[PDB]
């Protein structure tokens, strides 16, 4: 079930960006300065509330290694 | 030396890349853009009458960014707005993202802390924008090698 | 390079108009001829032990407005009745409004918060007044395109 | 450009005159003859949790005024007089006046407030006289216009 | 112009006689050789809720007296063996004089308020005493025509 | 004179070596390379009313010691990289050393106590690190002939 | 003019013995070799309200002294084998001594009362010791015709 709500809403928030930028003219480009907002894109939907309902685990351990 | 050349290829300013709410900042000033700080030092020391140290780990690491644009910009309007948009609604967050090209990155999520001091004259002025970000760790990524 | 102009009519600081009490006010200083600033942060952190962020709302929105005159020019006049009229009667607020030519504009109601300092010597001084304005919201009516 | 000739006839700083207890002062300084300033603002502002603001009058309007003479000047021979007049019989006040020749002018009562700093050296010096006024709101009457 | 001369004798700076005790002080600093102020300013202000004004005269009129010598003069020394002479007989005052040349005097009495910095370098130093004067009252009696 | 000179090898910045954790450092400023200091003198005077003094040794001997990095380097990385690891973990302490190649040494443990300002424009920028070291007494081991 | 030559042999700076311990200090700064200070003035003013006046003699008479070496020099190593010395063992204090070429002297016991700040970089670096003298008169002696 995590799974599949994950790959979900990844599409969904991908999806919704991008068309909106799109709507105004302004499309996105392949380029090296407007690839990276694709970070704060995935980072904001999904993402950002696993972490604060505790699905996703972070911290460090130690494999010694960040979660 | 020729054997100590820290860089490789010259660092070029405009490769740092600066994203608020997910579109691109851009308009900047003449001299420096951005500025990133903390407010809390690290940890915190208690020595006692004897010598013995302890130490504590701080839970505050809130900073502030700072970002300075021509006051003729087109990005003040964007800002401006946004002030009165969250002062009614109540919705103040908004996510943030730098690119170090050759240093430091950061992501995170901000809001705006102050509103800078608008002056006419006879030069084009300047403005400082406050963005206090949420959690202000810098980040090594565009670093390779970093193991 | 010629792909990034910032401004495609340069910016004439003779645009910029000013109008308090309806009238158009003139006899600028060398410099500077406003300053527009706030006196509070917009919103307030309050920061828990374990790291728990809540924000509140700011709600004292006055800022304070400088205006750079010769001390030769007319206007002094104006102002300085003003005073001496509301200090009496009591009746200090006074519609005040910025245009914003290729900037950010204002339009609120202020007074006159403190006078300057008057000195005579080999050259013509100048003056600061200050104008204190009620509500300091900058507005990006002026800009074109903001969506 | 000529339209815009915010003075008409040279402003001569000779025309600036000065008569404290009815003898007119000479013999001043190299760069600033007179400073005039007030010590408190206006009104008072106190804007309430919810946004509702409320004005208060000032009643104290007492100013400082800085007169600048050659420590070689007569004048200071009838000031330095007049504190010791003063401190043993007490009787402190003296009227004061100034000509705002092409500005503002003032009238009203004063008193020494405090002595300068005496320093001899290689070059004649300077001596800054603070002539307390009891009410410092400047006059525009020089001005014709006026409506 | 030449009808507003201020000093028909061009100001001699070797006029300036200081005695203190008795002797005729001599081996003075570069720039300048003494500076003479207050502590506390001549009346005290009262003002009430409505305006009403009252003012009172001091009774503390101490000053301080600064005296530049070079490090290298022989007057070092008298002063340095006084301050050990007062320290342990207790008798601390001694007599205080100044001419003014064509400004104002002084003549009271005295006492070493503090000790100089002493520094040794590469050119001869310089020495600030300071001769805390009882009371600092300036006189004109050097001026003539002070009716 | 050629009898006083008080280097007969001319003094090489670039033997003064910094290892962190067992690493070199590199990547360094433009002028001033590090600064060691302490927070707390080393005694306390206490003196009686009546001249009576005795005195006390101080237990808080903690200094800072300050890096001064181009924020180009890589070794700005490992220095974020090792803030995060502290501030979850809770291991905070690593060995420092200090080679004096014709001065003082030093040789202790710290910590990260702040993180720089990271600035971005037109030339680059710099950082200062603040080096926390538990013990600050400096070593006079590198020099020859201290009996 | 030549009949007021206040040195009849020219200020040799290098005349100037310091000594510490019983050992001639040498390796001194650029510019400036020593600083001697009070930190207390010599007697307390009491006046009353209607002017009686009445002083009291102070009984603090210690001092600061501050001696610039350069970092290169060989002294650094005494001075800070000496602070561990004290801080382990209990004894601070050790003899100092002052010759004042043409100026004036100083003898007393005193301890290091804090280390400078060592800082390393292009060029050869400077340190400011603080050696806190007990008791801080200054002396006379070496001039002559002292009566």
């Amino acid at each position: 079930r995590f799974s599949h709500w994950v790959k979900f809403r990844m599409e969904e928030s991908v999806f919704a960006y991008m068309k909106r930028r799109s709507d105004m003219g302004l499309s996105m480009k392949m380029s090296d300065e407007d690839l990276p907002v694709l970070k704060s894109v995935l980072m904001n939907n999904p993402i950002n509330i696993g972490i604060r309902n505790g699905g996703i685990l972070t911290g460090y351990d130690t494999n010694k290694v960040s979660y | 030396n020729q054997s100590k050349i820290l860089t490789l290829q010259a660092y070029d300013p405009a490769k740092v890349l600066v994203f608020i709410g997910g579109q691109r900042v851009s308009g900047f000033a003449a001299d420096t853009k951005i500025v990133i700080t903390r407010n809390n030092d690290n940890i915190s020391v208690h020595a006692g009458v004897d010598g013995e140290i302890s130490n504590a780990l701080s839970r505050d690491n809130t900073g502030v960014m700072t970002l300075s644009l021509q006051n003729t910009a087109k990005w003040n309007g964007y800002l401006a707005q946004w002030q009165r948009q969250a002062n009614v609604t109540g919705l103040i967050y908004l996510p943030v993202q730098v690119e170090g090209s050759q240093g430091l990155s950061l992501n995170t999520i901000g809001w705006i802390q102050k509103q800078p001091d608008l002056s006419y004259g006879t030069e084009v002025g300047q403005m400082d924008w406050e963005i206090g970000v949420l959690d202000a760790w810098l980040s090594p990524d565009q670093i390779q090698g970093i193991a």
